[PDB]
């Protein structure tokens, strides 16, 4: 739960959710 | 031939054969076991050794471990053994679920839905009997905080004991055993029931609708049957037991029903969802009947073929539903608005709003029948919920009876609505959006918030006589209501009756959210509000605007060499897609906000 | 021939002749005088002898009486004399405004808009000179609390005194006198200006747009020019003067800029409205140019005829606007979201959100140029407002350049959008709602809330570094920002800098609303929220649903013999009507809620 | 500002605002 761990995992959620609209568009 | 019987988008995605359906059911069992294994291990807290189990859904599942008489410490050897065995089960089920089994398929060609139902009766009989026997000989959590075998008793009318609750399960085993044998021999061929063997969507619809009614009985039972080991009181006890982490315990001491009300909100919401989705399937089945000129010679006996074409029946029936919504809404929201204006302005000495009388009505019919002693809070809340139910039913009965022809399609010169999924017919006649069957499904989902929200505010102890907190001149009415709430309303086990109408309660709960769970429910609120707002961009009459603007965004991404990102704007979501996704997210983001309220 | 140059609904309602337009202008002057007479007498408070003037708009107009050196007691002899003379003026103006004057009309046939503008220059010259002379010899409120003649001085670069402010008015009289004479002789015939004489809508558009820019300069001047008699500080002084009622005084002592910020919010909102409505008129004028094959041989010299057909110009230009919105929004809302997450979770000791750094950036460019010393609050707020402006401009530039053809109409095979008002073209191509000129007008109104809301939250002293209140670990950043706000930001005259982001500020302000004005602003909030919610029923893709359901409601009213009430459901509002009314009410009910915030 | 005055004037606002949709419908 260091800054690098936390930014990394935040970016993981970001990249993941970002693919949801591609499935429809 | 399911691929022919679903909306276009799903023809390539629906399980298309007997075998594929069974595999989907197997994989769904894998999902069930897998969720259990995941939630006993992950999403407990940031540091379970010191914080315990703090986070939702995990808290409810650990409360179950507690009720089973197991060590319900976070990540205990019992919890891990349970979680790992359910994972094993999930992998075995998904394994079988993703391989083809031709012999299994060949046999399924011989199975009827009546036969499957016989088999389900005796599988349920097995489960009920074995669980009664587990209780009887190995036990559950007992009154002494130890695992205690319950024994077995069949004194149905004596006091409830662990032994008679075990007997209740064994008796259900016997009943479903005899009922399965009876139907094994007699079938379900009686008239008005033989048609079910014809159509999987009719069976599916009925299962959803009855499940919704079960959900409602469970909501009420979770408030009323609060016994600490044999009822849903195990969720109160767990939250203050030796296994509870320090913060869960601190919250439960000011909010004893915390976890019970989380379970209640889950079952209220899911029940509404199965009611409306079940009715959508039944209506869709009827619409396929009406669109299959063949499918008429066997169903002509049913009155709905006529009613779906009879404009006088349609108006009389829907008008009756609208009255059933109008009158209780008018009474509940009108009273609560007058009382709100009175509470707001109570300090005024002159002017239009000074010295208003509080409207104070009890609930004599409910009291005479069920033994409550209700106040204006129950009178208003129950009429607002009853009204919300009839309100929600307006789009529901239009799904059922308006989805082929209606007085409107006749008025404008149409032969019939083409199908169940079209989004609109354009600007003719001043505009035609959302007359189809599926668009009334969405609208019922939207309207169902008039059931869920007042029900939640009531269950969590809001004053429902007013939208704001009771003012000092009316304190006597609050205090009398509090006395009979404490002495006669079983809800007082889960919630104190506050003097706060929902608007004041929102201020107090949201303030409390800053200081539980390190503030996280504020993050939840803010993120949910953002997404909710964004659904407007999909639900408003503005799709063409977006498709036109999307071309500029795509073009701009391509200019700079990142066309893989510009593909996000290859086109705007269509009318149909944006309405489905917008409704789903509008509805669920509202529920997320209410879930925040359930967490504090 | 205005009746041919407006949307269909207005052809029968627009003043159709020179004479009728003049009469409308006269009657509008009657409205102005009448509002002044009404608001000095009515809507002061429930009991002015004891409560003074407590209610909005009346407070601002009584603050003017105060600044004029008159007795600004509620219903004083001065106030009544002023109110009754303005009523007399209103009746005389409406009188003349509702009778036909054929000689006046005959003369108007000879008047050009260039001539009218000459006349306006010298009417404004008269007003400016006479007001300077009134100040000079009869006076306004002076520093001693008495009416004091200002004298007259033309020392423009000396210190500001009452006498030089009088000189400023007289000088404006002279300047507009010379400018009116100059243009009387030279005209406005220069190229790029001669076309204005052709079309009243072009003149009208420019008047609105420039007025919008004046509004913005007034917003800034009301914050910056706070002199107590010669600037907008008279609204601070009035609220704590001997004339102020007790409750207004109590509010102003904790909120000195109370009335100033009400005036600011009014001018911000009206300015946005004239900017967007002015651009709509200019765009509508251009669209009529593009639709009149005749109207081309005189305008071919202007580049917009080409740009309105050039798809590469359209994409490049609109993409530049979208970038101008995207980047500052990304920076402002992204920073403020990180900081929000940090403030929310500041108490956490472990987990993903613990021990976040606060993003802290100043405003060195603004400071170097204007002498501020800003903090992260100004950096975020200014980029959110700048971004909101470019965001709002996206629908605005589509009104101007996309309303005849666009890359989208070419993509789908259309020749051209038929007109400026059509609501949609139906479900083809996945849906086509709101590509017309007027539908982009509405969208700009909607988007303009991204300018108004952050601007208001900033002006009222919200912490704009975060959406919630600053947490204890970041208090040093707040305190440093507070020091340089107090010493370098003129806004500190009107608002203390709180440590509350807008969400926390909403909790605190709404809590305060329960105890001012006998709670009335809670009633305002609740009623406005209800109406706002209802606009969804008009703005969502659901018009056909409503038209179909409306037939049941009308039928039911007729059945019971009250068809005069059922006429309310003769039909649903059309796409076009519901979008216009829905946008108007969505927008204004949001403003009502913000007005509540301006009242406490 | 008696109860009868206040109900009367409330009903006046009600009847008045109720006519706004008739203008369009
Ligand atoms: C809630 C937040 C919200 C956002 C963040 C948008 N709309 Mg949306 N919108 C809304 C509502 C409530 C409504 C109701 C119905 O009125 C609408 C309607 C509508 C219509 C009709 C159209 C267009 O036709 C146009 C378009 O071309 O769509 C393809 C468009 C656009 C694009 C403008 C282009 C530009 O400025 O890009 C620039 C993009 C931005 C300025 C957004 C950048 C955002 C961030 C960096 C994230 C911020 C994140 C957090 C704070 C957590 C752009 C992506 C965008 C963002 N909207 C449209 N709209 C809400 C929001
Ligand atoms: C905010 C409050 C709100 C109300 C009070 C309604 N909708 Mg509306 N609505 C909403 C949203 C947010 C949306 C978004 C878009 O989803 C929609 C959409 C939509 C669509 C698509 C249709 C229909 O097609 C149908 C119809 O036939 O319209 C002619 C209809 C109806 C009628 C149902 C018939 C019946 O139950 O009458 C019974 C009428 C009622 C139960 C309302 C009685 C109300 C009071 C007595 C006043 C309460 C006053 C206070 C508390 C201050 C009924 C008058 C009605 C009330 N709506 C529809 N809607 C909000 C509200
Ligand atoms: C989902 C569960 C389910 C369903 C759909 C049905 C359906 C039916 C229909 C076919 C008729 C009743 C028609 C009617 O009431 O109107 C029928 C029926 C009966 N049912 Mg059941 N039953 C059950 C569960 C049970 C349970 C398992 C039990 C006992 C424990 C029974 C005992 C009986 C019983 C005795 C009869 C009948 O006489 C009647 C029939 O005509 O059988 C064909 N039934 N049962
Ligand atoms: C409150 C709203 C509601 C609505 C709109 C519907 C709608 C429907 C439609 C889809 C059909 C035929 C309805 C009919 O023509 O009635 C006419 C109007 C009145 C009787 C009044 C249907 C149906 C059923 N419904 Mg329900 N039901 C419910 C509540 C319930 C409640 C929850 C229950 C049980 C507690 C049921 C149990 C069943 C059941 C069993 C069936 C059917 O077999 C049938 C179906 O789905 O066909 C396959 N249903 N139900
Ligand atoms: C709404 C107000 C208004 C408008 C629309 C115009 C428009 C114009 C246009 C026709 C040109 C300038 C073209 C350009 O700058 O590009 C013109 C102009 C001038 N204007 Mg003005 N003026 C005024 C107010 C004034 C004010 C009243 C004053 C002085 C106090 C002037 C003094 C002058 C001045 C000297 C000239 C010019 O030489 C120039 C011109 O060519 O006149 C036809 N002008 N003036
Ligand atoms: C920020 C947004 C904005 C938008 C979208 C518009 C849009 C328009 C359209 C309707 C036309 C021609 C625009 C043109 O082709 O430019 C091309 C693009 C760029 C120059 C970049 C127009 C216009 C004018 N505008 Mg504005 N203007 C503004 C801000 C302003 C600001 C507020 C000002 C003054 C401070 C003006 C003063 C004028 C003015 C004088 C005119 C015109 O004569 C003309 C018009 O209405 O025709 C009758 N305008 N203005
Ligand atoms: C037992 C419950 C059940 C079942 C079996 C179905 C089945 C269906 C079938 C008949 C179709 C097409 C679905 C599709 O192809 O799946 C595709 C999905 C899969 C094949 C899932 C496969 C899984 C994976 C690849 C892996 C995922 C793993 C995880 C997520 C862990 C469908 C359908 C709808 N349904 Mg229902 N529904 C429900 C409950 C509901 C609930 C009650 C609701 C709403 C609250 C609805 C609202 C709708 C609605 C609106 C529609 C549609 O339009 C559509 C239709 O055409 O009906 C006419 N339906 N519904
Ligand atoms: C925003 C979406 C959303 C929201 C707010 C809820 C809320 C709830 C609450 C009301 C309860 C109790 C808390 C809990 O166990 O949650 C569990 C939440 C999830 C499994 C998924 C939540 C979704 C996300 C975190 C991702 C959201 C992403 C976006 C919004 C883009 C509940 C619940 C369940 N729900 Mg859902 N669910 C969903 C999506 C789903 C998705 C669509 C699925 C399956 C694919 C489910 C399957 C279940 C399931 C099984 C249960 C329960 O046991 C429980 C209940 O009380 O039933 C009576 N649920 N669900
Ligand atoms: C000086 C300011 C001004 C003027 C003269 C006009 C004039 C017009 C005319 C050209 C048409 C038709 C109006 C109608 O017939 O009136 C009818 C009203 C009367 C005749 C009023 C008579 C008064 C009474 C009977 C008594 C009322 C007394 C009281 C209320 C006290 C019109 C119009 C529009 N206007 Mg503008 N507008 C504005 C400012 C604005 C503001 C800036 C806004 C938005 C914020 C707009 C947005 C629009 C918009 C959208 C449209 C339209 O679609 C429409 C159009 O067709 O343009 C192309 N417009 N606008
Ligand atoms: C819901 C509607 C609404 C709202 C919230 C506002 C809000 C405001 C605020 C932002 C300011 C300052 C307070 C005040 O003087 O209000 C005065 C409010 C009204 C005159 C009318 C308010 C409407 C109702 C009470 C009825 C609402 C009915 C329904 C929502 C169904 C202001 C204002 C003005 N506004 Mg409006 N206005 C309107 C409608 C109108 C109507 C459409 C009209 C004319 C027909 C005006 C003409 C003016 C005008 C002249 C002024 C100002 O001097 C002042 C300002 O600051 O300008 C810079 N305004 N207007
Ligand atoms: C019901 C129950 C028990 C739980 C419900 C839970 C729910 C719904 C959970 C929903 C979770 C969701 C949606 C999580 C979304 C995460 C998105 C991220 C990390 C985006 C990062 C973007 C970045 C860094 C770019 C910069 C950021 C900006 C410019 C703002
Ligand atoms: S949904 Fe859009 S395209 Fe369809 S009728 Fe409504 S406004 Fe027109």
């Amino acid at each position: 739960y260091s800054p690098t761990f936390n930014v990394a995992h935040i970016l993981a959620f970001f990249f993941l959710f970002l693919h949801i609209p591609f499935y429809f568009v | 031939n399911p691929r022919a019987q679903v909306f276009e988008y799903f023809k390539l995605k629906v399980p298309a054969t007997r075998g594929a359906v069974l595999k989907a059911h197997i994989n769904h069992l894998g999902n069930v076991a897998a969720m259990v294994s995941f939630i006993l291990v992950h999403h407990l807290s940031w540091d379970p050794a010191t914080q315990g189990v703090l986070w939702a859904p995990a808290t409810m599942f650990y409360a179950r471990l507690y009720q089973l008489g197991l060590d319900a410490v976070a990540l205990s050897p019992d919890a891990l053994f349970v979680a790992r065995m359910h994972l094993l089960a999930a992998i075995i089920l998904w394994g079988f679920g993703h391989v083809k089994s031709p012999a299994e398929e060949k046999f399924l060609e011989k199975v009827t839905m009546g036969k499957a139902l016989v088999a389900q009766f005796h599988f349920f009989a097995l489960i009920a009997t074995l669980w009664g026997l587990h209780m009887a000989f190995y036990g559950i959590l007992g009154p002494s905080g130890k695992l205690e075998p319950t024994g077995l008793s069949f004194d149905m009318f004596g006091p409830i004991t662990p032994a008679t609750m075990a007997g209740n399960h064994v008796a259900f085993g016997a009943v479903f055993f005899l009922g399965g044998i009876f139907h094994y021999f007699a079938g379900f061929n009686t008239k008005r029931f033989a048609f079910f063997e014809k159509d999987w969507e009719a069976v599916l619809s009925v299962s959803c609708q009855i499940l919704a009614f079960h959900f409602a009985t469970v909501v009420f039972a979770m408030i009323i049957w609060q016994h600490p080991q044999l009822g849903f009181g195990f969720m109160r006890e767990y939250a203050v037991s030796q296994y509870a982490g320090p913060e869960l315990k601190m919250i439960a001491q000011s909010n004893p029903g915390l976890l019970v009300k989380q379970a209640i909100l889950g079952h209220l919401v899911m029940g509404i969802m199965f009611w409306i989705g079940g009715v959508f399937h039944g209506a869709h089945f009827m619409l396929r009947v009406l669109n299959d000129p063949k499918l008429a010679e066997e169903m002509k006996d049913f009155k709905f073929i006529k009613r779906c074409y009879d404009h006088e029946f349609q108006k009389k029936f829907l008008a009756l539903i609208m009255f059933g919504a109008f009158l209780p809404i008018f009474v509940s929201y009108g009273i609560a608005t007058h009382n709100t204006i009175a509470d707001i302005h109570a300090a005024s000495k002159t002017g239009l709003f000074a010295h208003m009388t509080y409207i104070n009505i009890g609930t004599p019919l409910h009291d005479a029948i069920f033994g409550s002693k209700g106040s204006i809070s129950e009178f208003v809340a129950a009429h607002a919920i009853a009204g919300g139910l009839h309100f929600t039913m307006v789009p529901m009965w239009r799904m059922v009876f308006f989805s082929k022809v209606s007085p409107w399609t006749t008025k404008v010169g149409m032969k019939a609505k083409r199908d169940g999924e079209f989004p609109c017919l354009g600007p003719a006649y001043g505009g035609t959006c959302s007359i189809s069957l599926v668009d009334q499904f969405y609208l019922a989902i939207f309207f169902s918030l008039q059931v869920i929200a007042p029900a939640w505010f009531y269950i969590d102890g809001c004053w429902m006589g007013s939208f704001v907190a009771v003012a000092a001149p009316y304190n006597d009415i609050y205090q009398a209501a509090l006395a009979t709430f404490n002495s006669h309303n079983p809800l007082h086990q889960l919630s104190p009756l506050t003097n706060m109408g929902y608007f004041s309660y929102i201020i107090q709960q949201t303030t409390a959210m800053f200081s539980r769970y390190d503030g996280h429910m504020i993050q939840a609120l803010l993120g949910a509000h953002f997404i909710w707002a964004f659904t407007f961009s999909m639900l408003f009459q503005y799709r063409g605007s977006r498709d036109e603007g999307a071309m500029v965004l795509k073009w701009a991404h391509q200019q700079v060499g990142v066309g893989f990102a510009g593909k996000m704007y290859n086109r705007a979501l269509s009318l149909k897609e944006g309405k489905a996704i917008g409704c789903f997210l509008f509805f669920k983001m509202t529920i997320v906000c209410m879930w925040a309220l359930a967490m504090v």
